């Protein structure tokens, strides 16, 4: 058959718009994201020591909900889920029915020393070490526990992840 | 090139620069320590592959930074007091006997010492 | 003595057989511990140089008081020992 | 205080007679629940499976000879009986019970590591 | 956030009531090395910083050698 | 009380001009000044050489660095020990400085490898390194005191390792496999076809017993009898002979030394061939009435001999002059024989000549005493020894063998290896042994293994492991096994256990850890029936792991 790719052409991250249609589908990757970067309404898992820094995001010094961050007990109604807290053995099982639950798109922050990768607990015969041996992983936030203004970090770096996506200009470049 | 940069020496004998991106340091071509391992081999791994090597951490070498600095002298006196040069925040106090006619450093600022006599016989 | 109490203590079938534990002195007391493996007991990690290791009795080591009392312990639990005898 | 479902009390039976027919009737039970244990976990093996799986389970240690670890023996296993049909235990567990598991010549362990 | 510099980093979390540009000489820090431009945080980026170990290998290999029968 | 001001007295002393290198001091976690001056203490208030890094500044006196050089020891091979007996850290050791804490450091229980005394030793390793070597205390042998080349050889074992199999194509040595290697050795093995005494094997100084019986039974199952370590005896059976156990053994042992008067030293260097040993003849020369006299190629020593002469003819006016009658006079007479003398060419001479004079009195041999002993250098030689491994025939030591497998051997210049030879090396360095090999299987070092090794007292010292040994290779006997298949000459022993338990059949003090089966005087006396220029050049070139260690590099 007859077949012929160029090698210059770049990547989709670096690729820049060129026509039109590269300015639409741009147009609606970015008011698409903007509403996940807005309504950021993550799920209360909120398992250890961990959990009290969590609370306090929503206590009236931070306030998370002047960002649009409303958290969801319901893994269907969250579409973020923050894992806080010491994942024991007896509860990775459960973690894992709890995320796969949740409807795409889907991230999750670990939050703390024990959910990244141990932490105190990490030469424990019923600690797991590390969450992201169970679920995958798009932001660690480090700490024992990491101070309230660190998670809004992580939030805020995770939100710049997601205003970066490029869902429907990949259909109409990569694929 | 490909030979001192695997290799452990006192000095350098080119010039270091501070954009070659394959040195130990950026002051420094060739490692510090016999066990430590060159900069050069580490980044020829996997996970350097679109990695940018400009942004890498490449803390100026310690080894360095001392050996610019000028060796403080002692007159009409063999002990030598070094306490870090900065107060109370510092190492503890140690005394440096200056009866053997070299440069001795102190124990953990690496600051050389020396007497009013031998002041030219170990300058040279 | 002649209790088969491996099981139920719960440990793995392979302390049985496959382990050898030595009844040392280090000066009043006697001590356990585990003979290692013989490969993966310490491999370097090739990211940061961990001393990484399979052999999950490196850690352990049991502080006994009398000679007797060890070797008690271990035919209780079904253990494959030896006994150091330390230099006078 | 109310015990929970499928509950006995903690007993050190002084006869060697009545734990044998403490034991015969609990394979019965397990026997009994086979069904369950196939729709309560949705075990990929059908019933016929599960009970083959737990007379190898009965088979296996029916030699032993301590009556004080007689009683410790039957304590744990009804153990697993009550949090097996309480439903305690989670899914992937029981699917990994069943799915755990002939040796190599020395040349064969010589030259990838042995043990 | 990671963009504010480090002096003032700490004048902004009310640590201080200094600011850094207004340090007396005998406290600031005075370094032998080039201070250069400040780096925020460099994640989802390929400038992500990247661990290594630093320590060679602790066993060493024999280089083959071979002298002929007398 | 009042006696508590004693220590607050003592304590508050000697902490008055120390400096403040807690943290920077070699030894720091383990100086018995930071735990004495914290049980009984108050709460508030040039060099010397390449191995010990001298600071007096951290003295606290005592003058035992000096007290024990004029006792001990007395350009010292023991000055070393002074490292272990220096409390504080005023006098460290160099190699190890800056290296380790003790607080981490693992021990083991060990044994040396160097010298045929196999002295009882303390390893402290950090994972999967060797970091230093101390002595542990045993009365029996060494009493807390081993020479500078066992506790600074220690970095040997971290250069010129084989991790892989090796195979020559061309003149340069190739990474290969195990498949490979175990396939190379007997693919070539039927292209020349070696015939019953076409087949050679050579066993090192270091080289374990457990590999020298268990290649016996491979080189028999393909009939060969060439077999026999890496000296030089010019009598092609051993001038002692493997037949009887007190032919090549310390029957007196160590213990049975410090009670001796008259102590003959045949063609030999204490100093130089055993340093453990030198001092404690020191240590009783200087008490006692002790009477040695030197008879042997001249040398320096510690202390004054009887000096005689350096030739063979000596000997012949010793054991019927004045020299052998306080022989005959003494209650408990010592006669020494060195690993030199089976080297010389009038070894025949020596053991005839000794013998007649140990079968003639009845003094020498008390049920309480032996007079003659052996003094050998190497931790293998006996091994052999005691399980026959040794060939009897001058004319199977003249064949021009077509594959010589060497295990562990080294110094095979004098041996002649034949160019066209089949030379496959299996060992753990790289060195001379090395060079002439063409498959090399690498075996592994005497810390990363359980080896049971005898001295040359005769006593049965196993070994604990201690790491893995580097790269990929494994147990020294393990590989025979594993080119046992490869041949079709497979041995049944498949666990360390069953390797032990072909022990058995050899001999009963095999399977004795650390238990000394002597020869009884009923016996012995039959043994001695059979009978009727220094061996070592270089002290820090010895052994295969000395001549690698970048440490004794500073020692030349
Ligand atoms: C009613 C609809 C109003 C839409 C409001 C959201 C704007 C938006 O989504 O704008 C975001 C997008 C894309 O970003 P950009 O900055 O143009 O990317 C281009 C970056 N250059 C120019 C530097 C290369 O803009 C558009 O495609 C503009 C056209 C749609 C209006
Ligand atoms: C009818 C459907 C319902 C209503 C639709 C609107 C919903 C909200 C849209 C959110 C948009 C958003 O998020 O735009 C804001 C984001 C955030 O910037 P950033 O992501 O960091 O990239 C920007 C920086 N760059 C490109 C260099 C990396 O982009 C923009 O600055 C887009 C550019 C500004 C557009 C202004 C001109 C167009 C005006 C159109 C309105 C009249
Ligand atoms: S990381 Fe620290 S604060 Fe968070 S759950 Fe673990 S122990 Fe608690
Ligand atoms: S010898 Fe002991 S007390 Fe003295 S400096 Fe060293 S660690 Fe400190
Ligand atoms: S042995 Fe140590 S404490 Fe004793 S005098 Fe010598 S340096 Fe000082
Ligand atoms: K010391
Ligand atoms: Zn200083």
């Amino acid at each position: 058959y007859s077949s012929d790719l160029p090698t210059d052409i770049p990547v989709l991250s670096k690729r820049p718009h060129t026509n039109l249609l590269d300015y639409t589908f741009t147009t609606f990757d970015k008011m698409k994201n903007w509403a996940r970067k807005s309504s950021f309404w993550p799920m209360t898992f909120g398992l250890a020591c961990c959990a009290v820094e969590m609370m306090h995001v929503s206590a009236p010094r931070y306030d998370q909900d002047r960002l649009g961050i409303i958290f969801r007990a319901s893994p269907r109604q969250s579409d973020i889920m923050i894992v806080a807290g010491t994942v024991t053995n007896k509860m990775a099982p459960a973690l894992r029915q709890v995320y796969d639950q949740m409807p795409y798109p889907r991230w999750v922050i670990s939050m703390g020393s024990c959910a990244n990768g141990g932490g105190y607990y990490h030469y424990s015969y019923s600690v797991v070490r590390g969450v992201d041996r169970i679920v995958p992983v798009d932001i660690y936030v480090p700490g024992c526990p990491p101070t309230s203004e660190a998670l809004m970090y992580g939030v805020f770096q995770l939100q710049k992840k997601m205003m970066d996506g490029q869902t429907h200009r990949m259909w109409y470049r990569s694929y | 090139s490909t030979k001192e940069l695997t290799t452990a020496r006192i000095k350098d004998i080119s010039k270091p620069d501070e954009n070659n991106l394959q040195q130990q340091a950026p002051n420094r071509i060739s490692p510090w320590s016999k066990s430590q391992k060159p900069r050069a081999e580490a980044q020829d791994n996997v996970r350097f592959a679109v990695k940018d090597l400009a942004k890498q951490p490449r803390p100026y070498a310690a080894i360095d930074l001392i050996y610019k600095q000028p060796i403080r002298y002692i007159e009409h006196d063999n002990v030598a007091v070094c306490d870090g040069n900065g107060g109370a925040q510092g190492h503890p106090k140690v005394y440096i006997n200056l009866d053997q006619n070299k440069a001795i450093p102190c124990g953990y600022c690496g600051l050389r010492f020396a007497q009013a006599a031998f002041k030219e016989d170990i300058e040279s | 003595t002649d209790l088969a109490k491996e099981l139920v203590s719960g440990a793995p079938k392979e302390l049985i057989t496959e382990r050898v534990a030595r009844i040392y002195q280090e000066t009043e007391t006697w001590k356990i511990d585990w003979d290692i493996l013989n490969k993966g007991n310490r491999w370097e990690n090739d990211l940061m140089g961990y001393q990484s290791s399979s052999d999950y009795m490196q850690g352990t080591i049991l502080k006994f008081d009398t000679r007797e009392g060890a070797i008690r312990f271990a035919k209780g639990q079904g253990w494959d020992y030896y006994i150091q005898e330390p230099k006078v | 205080t109310n015990p929970t479902a499928f509950a006995q009390t903690t007993r050190y039976v002084k006869d060697s007679t009545e734990m044998r027919t403490l034991v015969l009737n609990l394979y019965r039970r397990y026997l009994r629940h086979s069904r369950g244990f196939v729709n309560n976990y949705n075990l990929d093996i059908p019933a016929s499976q599960v009970r083959t799986k737990i007379r190898q389970e009965f088979e296996r240690q029916r030699f032993v000879k301590d009556l004080p670890l007689k009683n410790v023996l039957y304590m744990k296993a009804q153990m697993e009986f009550q949090e097996l049909v309480n439903f305690w235990k989670q899914q992937c567990h029981v699917m990994q019970y069943f799915e755990s598991i002939k040796g190599d010549s020395f040349v064969q362990k010589f030259l990838k590591g042995a043990q | 956030m990671s963009e504010v510099e480090p002096g003032w980093h700490y004048w902004l979390a009310y640590g201080t009531d200094v600011p850094p540009n207004q340090l007396k000489p005998e406290e600031k820090s005075v370094r032998a090395y080039p201070v250069k431009k400040h780096v925020p945080n460099l994640t989802y980026t390929d400038g992500a910083y990247v661990p290594y170990n630093t320590a060679r290998p602790k066993c060493a290999t024999w280089d083959p050698k071979v002298t002929e029968r007398p | 009380p009042k006696i508590k001001k004693a220590r607050e007295g003592v304590t508050e002393m000697l902490l008055e001009n120390h400096p403040l290198d807690c943290p920077v001091c070699d030894q720091g976690g383990e100086c018995d000044l930071q735990e004495q001056s914290l049980r009984y203490g108050s709460d508030r208030g040039k060099a010397i050489g390449p191995l010990i890094k001298t600071s007096m500044n951290r003295c606290i006196h005592c003058t035992r660095c000096v007290r024990f050089l004029n006792d001990v020891a007395g350009n010292s091979e023991l000055s070393a020990n002074v490292i272990d007996l220096c409390p504080v850290g005023a006098l460290t050791s160099k190699p190890y400085a800056f290296r380790a804490r003790p607080w981490e450091l693992k021990r083991t229980e060990t044994i040396d490898v160097h010298d045929a005394l196999g002295s009882n030793v303390r390893v402290d390793t950090r994972g999967i390194e060797v970091m230093r070597v101390l002595p542990r205390l045993n009365d029996e042998i060494n009493e807390e005191w081993i020479s500078d080349k066992t506790r600074f050889a220690c970095d040997g074992l971290k250069t010129q390792r084989l991790t892989k199999p090796l195979i020559r194509q061309g003149n340069t040595f190739v990474d290969a496999t195990w498949e490979e290697a175990l396939a190379t050795i007997a693919e070539g093995f039927q292209k020349v076809q070696p015939k019953e005494n076409e087949i050679k094997a050579i066993v090192g100084s270091l080289t374990d017993l457990e590999s020298i019986v268990a290649l016996k039974d491979l080189v028999n199952k393909l009939g060969s009898e060439n077999v026999s370590t890496d000296g030089d005896a010019t009598t092609v059976p051993p001038a002692h002979g493997a037949d009887f156990r007190s032919n090549y053994i310390f029957n007196s042992t160590i213990d049975n030394i410090e009670e001796a008067d008259q102590i003959l030293l045949v063609g030999t260097n204490p100093r130089h061939e055993a340093a453990v040993l030198n001092a404690r003849i020191r240590k009783v020369w200087l008490r006692s009435d002790l009477e040695v006299h030197h008879v042997g190629e001249e040398f320096d020593s510690t202390f004054e001999l009887n000096h005689l002469g350096s030739d063979v003819n000596a000997l012949a006016k010793a054991l019927t002059g004045e020299v052998g009658k306080k022989l005959s006079e003494a209650s408990k007479p010592l006669i020494i024989i060195g690993s030199g003398v089976t080297e010389t060419q009038d070894a025949e001479a020596v053991y005839a000549t000794v013998a007649k004079f140990v079968t003639s009195n009845a003094n020498i041999v008390t049920p309480e005493w032996n007079g003659f002993n052996l003094l050998h250098r190497e931790a293998s030689r006996v091994g052999a020894l005691d399980v026959g491994f040794t060939t009897q025939s001058p004319e199977v030591a003249n064949t021009k063998a077509k594959f010589i497998y060497l295990l562990g051997a080294d110094e095979i210049v004098n041996k002649d290896i034949p160019k066209d030879a089949f030379v496959v090396y299996q060992g753990h360095h790289g060195d001379l042994g090395a060079s002439f090999a063409d498959v090399i299987l690498p075996g592994s070092a005497y810390t990363e293994k359980t080896a049971t090794y005898v001295n040359t007292e005769g006593r049965v010292q196993s070994t604990r492991a201690a790491t893995n040994p580097p790269g990929v290779a494994r147990e020294d006997w393990m590989i025979i096994r594993a080119l046992s298949e490869y041949l079709g000459a497979t041995l049944p022993y498949d666990n360390l256990y069953e390797m032990r338990s072909r022990l058995a059949d050899v001999a009963p003090h095999l399977l004795r850890h650390e238990v000394v089966e002597p020869v009884s005087e009923g016996i012995a006396k039959v043994g001695f029936q059979s009978l009727v220029k220094n061996p070592i050049e270089n002290f820090y070139f010895t052994d295969v792991i000395s001549k690698s260690s970048p440490t004794m590099a500073k020692c030349v």
